[PDB]
């Protein structure tokens, strides 16, 4: 079919989109989930210490 | 119709005439009906439903045992079994608490051989307690 | 001439392959229907209803083949 | 007006090819052997949809809050969690590259597939009459260029982890000694390894390509053969089925990428 | 001439494939019937009625094939 | 064959597809949102009671 | 001349496909009949009755194929 | 005339092989569906959803063959 | 006289398909015979009787296929 | 004209083989998935995940065949 | 040229189909033999004596096909 | 001349058969994978590695056939 | 020239059919071997001896088929 | 024409049937490997060594065909 220089342009485009997601998108996301988990587990700890 | 009997190995759980049932088995839960097959084996932690004349049911906890199936009068031999209003939702929730702790407190295969059974017993209680509300 | 006997041959091919397809499909499907019904004779009507449904699916493609084979034998 | 089913199919099977040796538009009956003849249409669609992925994810990532999320932020964190869970199922190393790689693959492939749901003549018509372009087609993931480009990047990434610790250690030891530590099974098992290893990425490419290529084809066939009053009843079920097809193909391209790299490192 | 030489071949292929399909289909169905009956013979007449009910649809298509094969062999010739 | 006719047929097909999607895909969509919301809310309320 | 070559080939295809069909069908049916006979002996005559009833239907189409193959071989060519 | 009498054979083979493939694939799959529906009738709707999902997978490739068959039937002749 | 060379081919197809049918059928049948012997070793001279009753039906069509193919190869050719 | 004509049949055979391979493979795989879903209703979201895992690999090669068949019929024609 | 060539072709088809028949039949039969050996190992010297009896019948009909194949190649030339 | 389309026919047949073999082999293998995963769901990460191991052996010859088919399709033809 | 150029095709048919027969026969036989090794693991060095006993009988016919194919290619053609 | 295209066709037949045989044989064998590994998860090293032993013999006879097909495409043609 039409194997084209488009394939190489799109390889560079693939790695560029990977880089954009790698630098800007993904790094800022991790913290929220851990904070929300922490504020639920500490309550179970508090109940245990009340009983103790 | 047909007759059914249940024992908890240190207590009688049921005895009387019955129309149809639903029970657990060697691998999982199973939809049972009368007149289908002639052979029998073991039970995984589960429960049983007893629909009697005029269409009245009851719901029993089965912690483990063996099931006959083949005869007109059938019976369940259970190493431990509890009546559906002797147990309660609070008791099954305590079992849930125990099992969810033991999952965190079991770390090897040898001890998980017991932790898994404890979890299965808790889950069986949690399904029978919901079926009890019908 | 040479045209029409080859058209009969092509019709033979489609409609014999469709015969295989439908026959073996219903064979397998009804084999499980009968063993399940032998295990559950009280539920024969229920499983037979299911059997109509999955019969529709199993012969979906086969009936496409068979109809188009009719177009090759009789519609040209 | 010389429209026929085969002519219609011919128009729809053609890209907007632009020959960079003279920077001129290549009409459909005029196809050169040269390499630098980049296709405008599907390539533009591809990069635009990738940019759409990045733009939406940045317009949420620049603000995302840890309270009860908004109704738009929640969808993006759901796809983030889906990708994170899929990677975390299939990977134990500490490299942060796997996760954004998988996320881009999933969403970009998904959007390019999603283009296949559109009416086949809408955008190509607007391209021909409003603008004047000779041809257009709307599905980037229905191209060998897109699919094998992404697959080739994945191949580079395969050899990356295979040549890190594995490369100085395992890759050499494994290729020479294992499985039976014999001189005669080094070449034979190298042959097996070579064909298997190179088929791993190419299969990703051709799998996704085949699905999108054939779905676009099915829409074209329905539009070209059947009269207008009868096209609808066969066009609708295919679209319903193709939703499932596109979701599964995005998922599978992602998943197999993750598995390959994970086995390359661990 | 060549017409009859190819038409006997066409009827042959159609009826051969019809034979294979019908025979092996009923084979599959009847095996499960017999095993289930061996486990519990009280269902034999019942399951044999079910057996004909299903075997009709098994023979549906192959007898289209056989009818058209006989037609090609004795009427197109 | 007329191409205006093909566009008309494509239009009908697209309308039917869109209506089908709106009436079978979108009604159950928000289930995950509800799941996360309810889980988080119950956990945090129980932790609040634990502190008091 | 050109007749007998293709007519023998047609009969050969017919009876070969019939030989596949009948053999495989009776293979499946008899295999389940024997595992039933091993499961419950002293029901061998009853199960054999059912076995012949089903075998009669299994050999229906293949015997038509065999008959017309013999017809083509020893009547038409 | 000479050109067209091979194109319908091409289409015929496509659709016949695809039809057998899809028919027996759905046969295996739906046979497992009914087997499963025999254990717990209560799960018959849930398993019916699973069955149509996997069945949508099964017919994927055969549908491509069928579509090209229609293409040949109504545009290539 | 080209007539002979197709007749050998026509005998070959019959005896090849007969070999496949009559080998795989007896394989499937005798396998169940051997498992029956494995469960009930004191019944073996009874199941041999049943096995030879059924094997003669498995070899009904295939031995006719071999007979007529071996006829075509020598008497006709 | 034969250069144009024969590639229709070549693409036809590629796509027929692809259809049978894909359909039967998915049939077997999904049938095992359905029975597994039947015994343990709780593990459907797990077995479904592994089902798609394995299905990607099963359909890897049939996609090769079917895509190249489309290529043959439309690109070189 | 093409008489002596097609004789070798006929022998090829004959012996190939015979090879399939013998191989598959003994594969099934010996698989059941091994299961019987696994379930009751001290009983192997009896089941093997039954195996060779059944195996003789299984290969009896493939082997005359093989014999005629070598006859076609070497004797008829 | 016809060498181009004959070479495509050869490559087409080889690659379609390769698709058959790979599809059904991986289907059987992954079906047993899922049957094992349903029974011991905590051993998915281990069975899913053994599946890599044997799946790598399954596809070897089919992948070689695909490569050589591409060679004939694009290098030779 | 066509006379030997088709002898290569004849050998292809012969030893390819031999290949599929031998491969599938050993596959079934070894499948029962491994299941026996799983039921009685302390018994492997006995059942493997039986496996090598019967695998020679399985390959006896395909090996001579392959030898004659190699002879046809290298000696005759 | 007739010299080279027939050699590519012969190699296609050889290596396609080799693909079928090797792939499906190893599929059947590895299925039992994984079933045994599911029943005895402590025996996987032992059963995989047994699997290597059987696998060598399964692959051996197709590999002659694969290498010889490479000979035909690259040495003869």
């Amino acid at each position: 079919m039409n194997l084209n220089a488009t394939i190489l342009g799109q390889a560079i485009a693939f790695v560029l989109f990977v880089l954009f997601a790698m630098k800007y998108v993904w790094p800022p996301l991790m913290a929220a989930i851990e904070k929300r988990q922490k504020e639920i587990a500490d309550g179970l700890a508090s109940a245990e210490r009340a009983h103790k | 119709t047909y007759h059914l009997d249940v024992v908890s190995a240190e207590q009688q759980m049921f005895s009387g005439l019955v129309e149809k049932i639903q029970v657990t088995g060697s691998e999982g839960e199973l939809g049972i009906y009368p007149g289908h097959a002639p052979l029998l084996t073991a039970i995984k932690p589960g429960m049983i439903r007893i629909v009697k004349q005029h269409g009245h049911e009851e719901f029993i906890y089965l912690s483990g045992g063996i099931l006959e199936v083949q005869p007109g009068n059938v019976t369940v031999l259970a190493d431990t079994a509890i009546r559906g209003q002797d147990l309660d939702e609070a008791r099954a929730m305590e079992a849930k608490r125990k099992a969810e702790e033991h999952i965190s407190s079991s770390h090897g295969d040898v001890d998980y051989a017991q932790a898994s059974a404890e979890l299965a017993k808790a889950i069986a209680q949690l399904r029978v307690i919901e079926l009890t509300k019908k | 001439n040479l045209n029409m006997d080859l058209l009969y041959m092509a019709a033979a091919v489609m409609m014999g392959l469709a015969a295989i397809g439908a026959a073996i499909g219903i064979g397998i499907l009804g084999g499980k229907f009968l063993e399940g019904a032998a295990r559950q004779p009280d539920l024969i009507p229920l499983l037979r209803t299911q059997f109509f449904i999955v019969m529709g699916l199993v012969d979906a493609i086969p009936m496409i083949a068979v109809g188009l084979g009719l177009y090759v034998m009789f519609a040209v | 007006e010389n429209m026929t089913p085969q002519d219609y199919i011919g128009h729809h099977l053609n890209n907007l090819q632009l020959d960079l040796r003279t920077f001129a538009s290549l009409v459909d009956p005029q196809n050169p052997p040269a390499y630098w003849t980049i296709n405008i249409d599907s390539f533009m669609f591809s990069v635009v949809l990738g940019l759409l992925f990045l733009v939406l994810f940045r317009s949420v990532a620049k603000k995302a809050t840890s309270g009860v999320p908004g109704k738009f932020q929640t969808a993006i964190e759901l796809v983030i969690g889906f990708v994170n869970g899929s990677v975390k199922d299939m990977y134990h190393g500490k490299s942060k590259l796997i996760a954004p790689l998988a996320l881009t693959i999933f969403v970009w492939v998904f959007l390019m597939n999603l283009m296949d749901l559109l009416p086949i003549d809408l955008l190509p018509y607007i391209a021909e009459h409003v603008l004047g372009l000779p041809a257009l087609r709307v599905v980037p993931s229905a191209d060998v260029n897109v699919t094998l480009s992404m697959a080739l990047g994945v191949f580079i990434l395969i050899l990356f982890y295979s040549i890190k610790m594995k490369g100085i250690g395992g890759f050499t030891k494994e290729l020479t000694l294992q499985p039976f530590n014999h001189w005669a099974f080094i070449p034979v098992n190298l042959i097996l390894e070579g064909v298997s290893l190179l088929s791993k990425p190419v299969s990703l490419g051709l799998r996704l390509f085949g699905n999108m290529y054939a779905g676009e084809l099915i829409f074209i066939l329905i539009a070209g053969l059947l009269p207008w009053w009868s096209q609808w009843i066969l066009n609708v079920p295919w679209a319903i089925f193709h939703i499932l097809i596109i979701t599964l193909q995005a998922f599978i391209f992602m998943v197999l990428t993750i598995v390959y790299l994970s086995m390359a490192s661990e």
